């Protein structure tokens, strides 16, 4: 009925420095072109982590830093290379590009802790 | 510093076409989606059109659908609005705007005026509004297009001057008035001259106003 | 389409006072998708607030946003001189992007009656074949004013146009210019040309007039 984005409150990055989380969205209709962007929020200054465009049922391909798999309205994201400085809030942004209407969805953010 | 510089505005006859450009600097252009927004004189903001990062998705307001086309050239850091089949009611200031990564329109160009009209570019006829504390002025009538500027005594007289917004007459030409209140005592002692500059027709007119 | 309705149309407040502006949406807008913009005359809009609550970079902390669902509020805790301007809300969560119709925040000052002047057509203009009669309402407050034109004591309709200045930078008043346009032949059919002005600062409407 309106756009919603859900993502976990907190995830622990592995010792391998890889963190995974599911980002799922709800839409009034059924989009067929979706663009997913991972943003990093740090004191109102936001940077792009990765982004990918995605036809549903056609697999989600980005790289170098993010991999992703798709399943219905869910996107399983994996972020690799996390060191020490990257602990922070990672926002899932989902743009439903086609068919109209366009929808923008901004998640609440996942606090990724890296050790 | 983020910068959006527009060009291409001007006068265009109904039914014709016109292209606006917005040149972007100070950020990675291809990383942002962009819009055009317009504002008819004295009215509010109306979203016109949206274009995605690489131009693969374009959205339009209903009032311009099938007539306007948005495009972008990411190697030239430039956004375009191609307007076809233009109508009088498309007359407006047109702004380009950048979409922030969190959704709002965080930077705007300074806008360019598009006037859709079949009228001919004409300098104004300047008639005096003679005095008779006193008020006097200049009626700047039957010019096209906007804008005109009015000064008094070549800029030496600024206090108590009101230059009113022009009105668009049914003939398609604009008319404005500029008035000033001065001491009654100075009538006959000081001369009052209004200096009208109609930059679109490259016309300058000085009119002396007498009692 | 998500219609946004702002209120009030105009807020009249003194400098230093608190301003509260409302934006109501015809259907739910996620708080993450509501922005406020400021616009001064002759300038492009400027982003003030986004995500309903978050200030854009460099926006001073006297500006704050609140609300959710269909009901949003912009607060300016103390009006500074540069804050007098038009404010637009916007939803940016789905197409078409839509804006409220704007709220003008205006300087309140004491009531001031207009000084009214009437100008007959100039001789030059008459020689050119048309006649413009001008009525000037100078330096009044508040903005609401009514000009009626009378020709030989008959009320005129559809043959006049009006224009109003922005609030004066020094005394916060408005001025209004109204032009009655007649053809020369029609101008010369009548004798008394009158401008009747109604305004809150006048105990009764004032008529300025002349005879050809």
């Amino acid at each position: 009925k309106a756009m919603h984005v859900a993502q976990p409150a907190v995830v622990l990055a592995s010792s391998r420095g890889i963190a995974s989380f599911v980002c799922e969205y709800a839409s009034p209709g059924k989009a067929t072109e979706v663009r997913v962007t991972v943003l990093r929020q740090a004191d109102s200054q936001v940077t792009e982590v990765c982004a990918a465009t995605y036809m549903m049922g056609n697999e989600l391909t980005f790289d170098s830093i993010c991999t992703g798999t798709s399943s219905g309205n869910q996107v399983n994201l994996t972020i690799q290379g996390l060191r020490a400085m990257d602990t922070g809030l990672y926002i899932c942004k989902v743009e439903l590009m086609y068919p109209p209407p366009y929808y923008l969805g901004i998640g609440n953010g996942t606090q990724i802790y890296v050790i | 510093q983020v910068q959006l510089v527009e060009s291409g505005g001007g006068v265009v006859q109904p039914g014709r076409s016109l292209r606006l450009s917005c040149a972007a600097s100070g950020f990675t252009f291809s990383s942002y989606t962009m819009h055009w927004v317009r504002q008819a004189p004295g009215k509010g903001l109306e979203w016109v059109t949206f274009i995605s990062y690489d131009g693969n998705n374009k959205y339009y307001a209903d009032s311009v659908k099938g007539r306007f086309t948005i495009s972008r050239d990411n190697s030239k850091n430039t956004l375009y609005l191609q307007m076809n089949s233009l109508r009088a009611e498309d007359t407006a200031i047109y702004y380009c705007a950048r979409t922030g990564w969190l959704g709002p329109f965080d930077y705007w160009g300074q806008g360019t005026l598009v006037t859709v009209s079949s009228a001919s570019t004409k300098g104004p006829s300047v008639f005096p509004l003679a005095p008779s504390t006193a008020a006097l002025g200049c009626l700047v009538k039957d010019y096209f297009p906007e804008p005109v500027t009015v000064s008094w005594n070549s800029g030496a007289l600024t206090s108590g001057v009101h230059t009113f917004p022009a009105v668009l007459q049914s003939s398609g030409l604009y008319s404005l008035s500029s008035v000033v209140t001065v001491p009654s005592s100075s009538l006959g002692t000081q001369t009052y001259i209004c200096n009208v500059n109609h930059k679109p027709s490259n016309t300058k007119v000085d009119k002396r106003v007498e009692p | 389409e998500i219609v946004l309705t702002q209120s009030p149309g105009t807020l009249s407040l003194s400098p230093g006072e608190r301003a509260t502006l409302s934006c109501r949406a015809s259907q739910s807008v996620g708080s993450s998708y509501l922005a406020w913009y400021q616009q001064k005359p002759g300038q492009a809009p400027r982003l003030l607030i986004y995500g309903a609550f978050s200030r854009a970079t460099g926006i001073p902390d006297r500006f704050s946003g609140s609300g959710s669902g269909t009901d949003f509020t912009l607060t300016i805790s103390r009006l500074e001189p540069e804050d007098f301007a038009v404010y637009y809300c916007q939803q940016y969560g789905s197409s078409p992007w839509t804006f409220g119709q704007g709220t003008k925040v205006e300087i309140k000052r004491t009531v001031a009656a207009p000084s009214v002047f009437i100008f007959p057509p100039s001789d030059e203009q008459l020689k050119s074949g048309t006649a413009s009669v001008v009525c000037l309402l100078n330096n009044f407050y508040p903005r609401e004013a009514k000009v009626q034109w009378k020709v030989d004591n008959a009320l005129q309709s559809g043959n006049s146009q009006e224009s109003v200045t922005e609030q004066d930078s020094k005394d916060s008043t408005y001025s209004l210019s109204s032009t009655l346009t007649l053809s020369k032949a029609d101008y010369e059919k009548h004798k008394v040309y009158a401008c009747e002005v109604t305004h809150q600062g006048l105990s009764s409407p004032v008529t300025k007039s002349f005879n050809r």
